[PDB]
């Protein structure tokens, strides 16, 4: 579902040090932040 | 100037007020005596600006008696009612500012909407209904120094031909969906304040976004 | 800006360049890369000029992409092979500078071709096969500061007005077939540098016509 989708996605941006930014689970896309943590 | 009321009150008479009226102007009598409601006079000899707000205007406006006021500069409908396409304000080219801010027009402005306008320099179409692309013509005005098209329906790529434009110093796009990825040029522009927030879809420098889709 | 890369691909499609290449001018690039001969732009960011000089370019070259480019305010195409009667550059109110020095252009220019160009400043018409009179709208220029139509075949009389110009600093008629009288308002000035030279048939009392083959 898009709730685990995004909590991924937030995993994902805060192991590259980043920020979540965009998240969408029916295009799945997941963008993070330029600026760091 | 008197000559000045016969055309004001034809717009007048044009309008739907759903929410007061425009009984001070009176035919026949100078608009720029202090007695009419929402005038504005270049040193109190002629008619320069028209304000119009929280009067629940209802419909359109259309600019045919607006046309015969030589010297007005100045159209704020602000806060009404509002509806349908643009209203054809090209052919006032003298105007130097138009605000139209928190009505209910809608559709698509046409990309030439905006060529023959050559004097003006603050353009507010904030917290209407408008969709498809930013009309490329906006981005040719010479003198415009502040556009606001915040909380619309637009949609596309934010054209860069914004980071050409000498005299730009506020650019609010805020709250649509406009995407793609935001122009270098608007980054790089200085002395601009610039707003690009609540764009899903838009990525890159001013919105500090990554445009490079994490597949995790 | 990517938006002016098609007009220019398609003016450099639009001529033949016998002698050199455009390869740098690539679709889908911006034009205002750095990487683009002859591309001048403003701030590094928008077409404002083209100088494509020494290439060779032969036939005739249209204004109907030229003026796709919003910001264009110069061109030079000198030292090519261009021919046929002057294109309708006054399509291009904006432009600043017009140079078409030493190429191949003919025929008489129309006598109110400049009239929709009020921001010339810059005029290069010479060494070509320009024939008639001088446009009168060339002296109706308001911000006109150079006119350089020298070594052409233009005829007629030098039009008084160039002497009550706005601007104009330069003046060089030379090497033409120009008759009739000189205007002593062109010889009153205010730093007007005016080159009449090798224009025999000009001067001003009509005598005996000595020297007549």
């Amino acid at each position: 579902g898009r709730i685990g989708y995004c909590f991924d996605c937030a995993r994902a941006c805060m192991r590259r040090g980043k920020y979540i930014r965009t998240c969408s689970f029916e295009r799945k896309l997941c963008r993070c932040s330029i600026s760091d943590i | 100037y008197v000559s000045e009321s016969e055309p004001l009150v034809r717009f007048k008479n044009s309008v739907k007020i759903t929410k007061g009226d425009l009984n001070s102007w009176r035919e026949g009598t100078d608009p720029c005596s202090g007695k009419w409601f929402g005038i504005y006079c270049q040193k109190g000899l002629t008619v320069s600006g028209i304000h119009v707000t929280r009067l629940g205007l209802s419909g359109t406006i259309t600019v045919d008696d607006l046309k015969d006021l030589p010297n007005l500069k100045t159209i704020r409908l602000d806060n009404n009612l509002l509806s349908g396409p643009l209203p054809h304000f090209f052919k006032l080219r003298g105007l130097k500012s138009l605000m139209l801010s928190n009505n209910s027009f809608s559709g698509e402005i046409r990309d030439d909407f905006f060529k023959d306008m050559s004097k003006l320099k603050r353009l507010f179409l904030d917290h209407n209904k408008f969709e498809g692309s930013i009309p490329s013509s906006i981005t040719q005005l010479p003198q415009l120094e502040e556009l606001h098209m915040q909380s619309n329906n637009l949609t596309g790529e934010i054209p860069p031909e914004f980071g050409s434009m000498k005299n730009l110093k506020v650019l609010d796009l805020s709250t649509n969906s406009l995407d793609g990825i935001v122009p270098q040029s608007i980054a790089d522009k200085k002395n601009l304040a610039v707003n690009l927030t609540e764009n899903e879809y838009l990525c890159g420098p001013v919105v500090d976004v990554g445009c490079e889709n994490i597949e995790l």
